[PDB]
């Protein structure tokens, strides 16, 4: 006999801040401040400022020194973590119920009263290099960073990691400017799990009433296309082929999500042949062994990148890519079932529900929703949204991929990795 | 607004029920639309001979490659078409196969799990493809310095016992294991009183029961009798294995004393003490200001790249200690500091830090039981080791009771003046001599 | 001047080292006695005269 | 393949109290440390003389 | 069904005070661990995977 639940309470304040909270009678609490401040708001003169920022969540703040933040949080055994994507920056804090108040205070201090002292920021610069080196050991992170650089001329092209030439040069004034102008009410969302709506609402009306920054979701991502190639000798070539798709929230995005599942995202079975994966079976048929494929799908506020990603021996890259591309073509030419889309719908829906099974998952989903849409869309209607996707919507997305100006990034021994020209 | 204490009482009681087999079927109903179903089995490698070793790891490979009702790849096609996920794992003492799926899908998920855990088609052609796949995995695991060190550690601490073995087995066993070898191991171990069907999410316990009688009726009933042995204890030795290799750029070291098994009540105090020492890694924010003295001194003087304390548990024994990774010239200082903390805790542990430990542990516990999967896993494991499901309220009480006196009493019992099992790999020229490591396990002040 | 060492923890520290420090002083005591014999400090118990 | 990593038998060197894989070693530990330490204690008493 | 990163695909780094620096969205790899020879360092100038602040007793 589990307790009857509770509904999420949602509220837009007139200054544009949004507040969302669920009272699950959990032993722990979770509070995250979602801010539209990702790397896409950086420009040519301050690339990397959002990285250093992301790494500075525990520098001294008015009201709370570094030592206090570190010692105060660890004394109740909570966490303070900050996570970024090209569009948002999210500060989440976690701890047992009885300790929300202090964590709440540290959160407010980090996001709204950072001091960014000269010496403390100076000591933090080398972290950019350690942080960056650790992310870059996954060949994926290079590729995807090069993919965006190649696809966009603008905002989403920015890297989520500080460019090498800026390590050591981002200044305290550049952080203050980044905060005063992006961490404002109309670009923020305060989500809570294990707290109550009045409390969040109280905290928001008292402390999150900041405004005088910029305005909307962008300068506008202008998609352009092109290709970046990084010779490497890794024995395995990583390549990603992609075209402009659709912005998040639009009906068309859902079609792409369903296409991603018709083609193939990750695996469902440990050490499996991946039978229902259109791309995989298509590459496997004519390529004999070490390899991987998956549809790739990224959607943002004002654009989207859809296509596929491949990993394969250096000499088979061309073949893997060409088979993968031809598979998409086959879907774009009408050769799509109905139970396939049905299976895809089921893979996608099961996955979404799975993605919000836990607190961490739920919370991030609620925060991003608040920023992207200004609403909270219950699992029922998301499943309903997915169901409205017709077979023709899926076919139409494939057709959009097949004929759009392409974008590509690839790393490895590129000697047999085709150039787009040749696709 | 409810308190933390109050919230612990709110978590629905895990319902346990037994079949006429020995198959325990337990569940924790939530309100989630998703769920996780699985079969936990008391089969590992601590149960294997020497010629045999690798047996279960080999079955894991064949487990999802076809049953008698669902051949070569049909199982995959079903799991995938409903959007479910089928995963599995194996330690030295446990094997598990779990399906992560939508709630409506519970009937099929149990049905599938049954078919895999009973009617497995270890077809000759497939067992032969898996030998090539497993050998590659062994080649791969060799590049993981961390996995290696823990296997070395196990191999030295448990020297001549079944616990010294790895899960995957020696390469020579992988290439010679026969179908008969696998079939016998399945027969001996995959039997009802040694398995627990566990689930968590949007399910009513009666569904689970019905499903368990419907699809698992057919094991142990007309079975058991002679050929069912227990587990012999494993002598802990305490020694050292050093694999010098200057070609690798960072040393890995793992040191531990013998800990008590799962059952022992003093695991809570050990975890509190371990939490105080905590963990570190070169990407943690906050360096010099971290509470843990080891962490702090490690970050400021850069004496390491990462370190982590652990408390591994097996039947009536365990490995308790820490593991770290660092530049060739920091192995000594790193050790000195590591050991410094154990004794400090053995002798002069103070109240505030013990509360930090207790709190770090309350958060680890609750933070970990978030989602049908970890919870499901928790039900299955617990019943295999505890025979019960230990409610959060109890663990809370057990944590609450720990004060400084306990910490310095419980650490002393396991750490003070005991021989460690040391395992090293990489540039280890400066790994301290055993005697010196041994002499740092006690202190002359005290 | 020199008293940042006052507080619950420092008090706690002190008490954990009491059985030890006391025991240690006794070592040295018995040590000094036995070193210069039972006239130059501490006579008594089963040893001659 | 690092799984082929043996650990040579030491029966030929282990004290008797530790010869059985079948049983704990925590028991003979006290006796073992006892012996080895008694030896060094007796020695210091000796040297002290 | 917003939440770009979990809509699977685009990248999402995380920094922490107690936990560890993560980089982790979607593309393949998982079914390259199966058809194999997908090595990895283990712990070459790095950090550590799986991360901690999870346990039990």
């Amino acid at each position: 006999v589990p307790p009857h639940p509770q509904d999420l309470e949602f509220t837009r304040l007139p200054n544009g801040l949004v507040i969302a909270s669920l009272e699950n009678y959990a032993p722990a609490s979770r509070i995250g401040l979602f801010i539209k401040a990702g790397s896409r708001y950086e420009n040519s003169n301050n690339l990397g400022t959002s990285h250093l920022l992301r790494l500075a969540s525990s520098l001294t703040t008015k009201g709370a020194s570094s030592f206090k933040i570190t010692r105060g949080i660890e004394a109740v055994g909570g966490k303070l973590s900050v996570t970024s994507t090209r569009e948002n920056m999210a500060y989440t804090v976690e701890c047992l119920r009885d300790d929300v108040d202090i964590l709440m205070e540290f959160l407010l201090n980090v996001t709204t009263a950072p001091e960014f002292r000269r010496w403390e920021v100076a000591a933090l610069q080398p972290q950019l290099r350690i942080d960056k080196a650790v992310a870059l050991q996954n060949p994926q992170a290079h590729v995807i960073e090069n993919l965006h650089a190649a696809a966009y001329r603008n905002a989403l092209a920015n890297s989520l990691y500080c460019p090498d030439y800026r390590i050591g040069k981002v200044t305290p004034v550049e952080l203050h400017d980044y905060v005063q102008n992006h961490f404002t009410s109309a670009r923020m969302a305060l989500i809570g799990l294990g707290v109550s709506h009045p409390v969040l609402k109280q905290v928001a009306e008292q402390f999150l009433n900041i405004r005088g920054g910029l305005g909307l979701s962008g300068a506008k991502a202008k998609y352009h296309g092109g290709e970046i190639r990084e010779q490497n000798g890794d024995s395995l070539v990583h390549a990603a082929l992609v075209a402009e798709s659709a912005a998040i929230g639009s009906a068309e995005a859902n079609a792409f999500s369903v296409l991603q599942h018709v083609l193939g995202a990750g695996p469902h079975v440990k050490r499996g042949s991946n039978a229902t994966s259109s791309l995989y079976q298509a590459v496997a048929k004519g390529v004999h062994q070490p390899f991987d494929v998956s549809a790739f799908n990224a959607s943002y506020s004002d654009s989207g990148l859809f296509g596929f990603y491949t990993i394969s021996q250096a000499a088979s890259a061309g073949d893997v890519i060409k088979a993968a591309y031809n598979q998409v073509k086959t879907i774009a030419q009408g050769n799509l079932s109905n139970p396939d889309v049905q299976a895809a719908k089921n893979k996608l829906k099961a996955g979404y529900l799975m993605s919000v099974e836990s607190s961490e998952g739920f919370l991030d989903e609620v925060g991003s929703q608040a920023l992207a849409a200004g609403s909270y869309t219950p699992p029922s209607t998301v499943l309903q949204q997915i169901d409205a996707v017709a077979d023709a919507d899926v076919i139409n997305a494939a057709k959009k991929f097949v004929s759009g100006r392409k974008s590509m990034a690839a790393s490895g021994n590129l000697g047999h990795t085709p150039f787009i020209d040749e696709l | 607004t409810a308190t933390y204490a109050q919230a612990l009482q709110s978590v629905p009681e895990t319902q346990v029920s037994q079949l006429d087999n020995g198959l325990r079927v337990a569940s924790e109903q939530s309100s989630q639309p998703t769920c996780t179903v699985g079969v936990w089995i008391d089969a590992g490698s601590r149960y294997e001979s020497e010629k045999n070793n690798g047996a279960g790891y080999f079955v894991e490979h064949l487990a999802f490659k076809g049953t008698k009702n669902r051949p070569g790849n049909a199982l995959e096609k079903e799991v995938e078409s409903m959007g479910a996920h089928l995963n599995a794992y194996s330690t030295r003492e446990h094997t598990a196969y779990y399906i992560k799926a939508l709630s409506k899908d519970l009937p099929k998920a149990v049905e599938l799990l049954a078919d895999i855990v009973q009617n497995c088609s270890l077809e000759d052609s497939q067992i032969e493809k898996e030998r090539d796949v497993i050998l590659q995995e062994l080649q791969e695991n060799d590049t993981s310095m961390r996995d290696v060190v823990f296997n070395y550690l196990h191999a030295t601490a448990f020297q001549g016992t079944p616990l010294a073995q790895s899960v995957e087995g020696p390469s020579e066993n992988v290439r010679k294991l026969s179908r008969a070898d696998l079939t016998e191991y399945l027969s001996r171990h995959y039997k009802a009183p040694r398995m627990v069907l566990a689930a968590a999410g949007g399910l009513e316990h009666r569904q689970l029961l019905d499903l368990a009688q419907k699809h698992f009726s057919g094991l142990s009933g007309t079975y058991d009798e002679d050929a069912v042995p227990t587990l012999s204890p494993c002598r802990f030795t305490g020694s050292q294995i050093c694999h010098r290799e200057d070609g690798l750029p960072l040393a890995h070291v793992a040191i531990a004393v013998e800990g008590p098994g799962w059952a022992h009540p003093d695991n809570v105090a050990l975890q509190v003490a371990n939490a105080i020492i905590g963990h570190y890694d070169c990407t943690y924010g906050g360096g010099a200001h971290l509470s843990s003295p080891l962490a702090s001194i490690a970050a400021t003087n850069k004496l390491c790249q990462s370190f982590q304390t652990f408390n591994i548990c097996y039947a009536d024994t365990g490995l308790l200690g820490a593991h770290f990774v660092c530049d060739h010239m920091s192995i000594d200082d790193m050790m000195f500091v590591l050991q410094g903390q154990w004794m400090r805790l053995c002798t002069s542990a103070t109240e505030s830090e013990v509360l930090r430990g207790k709190n770090l542990l309350r958060n680890a516990l609750v933070s970990h039981l978030d989602g049908t999967t970890p919870v499901c896993e928790d039900i299955g494991r617990s019943l295999l080791t505890y025979g019960r499901r230990i409610p959060l309220a109890e663990w809370e009480s057990r944590i609450a009771e720990v004060d400084a006196r306990v910490v310095r009493e419980v650490c002393s019992k396991y750490f003070y003046d005991q021989c460690p099992a040391v395992a090293g790999f990489g540039p280890i020229e400066q790994l301290p001599d055993y005697n010196r490591i041994r002499s740092g396990m006690f202190w002359l002040r005290f | 001047m020199l008293t940042r060492f006052l507080g619950p923890r420092y008090r706690q520290l002190a008490r954990n080292w009491v059985p030890t420090a006391q025991l240690w002083g006794a070592v040295g005591a018995v040590g000094l006695v036995s070193a210069t014999d039972s006239r130059l400090i501490l006579d008594w118990v089963p040893t001659i005269n | 393949s690092h799984t082929d990593i043996k650990v040579p038998d030491f029966s030929d060197y282990r004290r008797p109290e530790v010869l059985d894989s079948t049983k704990s070693s925590k028991e003979s530990s006290e006796a073992r440390k006892g012996f080895s330490y008694l030896v060094t204690a007796t020695t210091t008493v000796g040297v002290a003389y | 069904m917003l939440s770009v990163a979990a809509r699977s695909g685009p990248f999402a780094p995380v920094l922490s005070a107690t936990s560890r620096g993560v980089a982790g969205a979607l593309r393949p790899l998982v079914q390259a661990a199966v058809p194999a020879t997908s090595e990895s360092p283990v712990l070459d100038l790095k950090r550590s995977v799986l991360c901690r602040e999870s346990l039990r007793g």
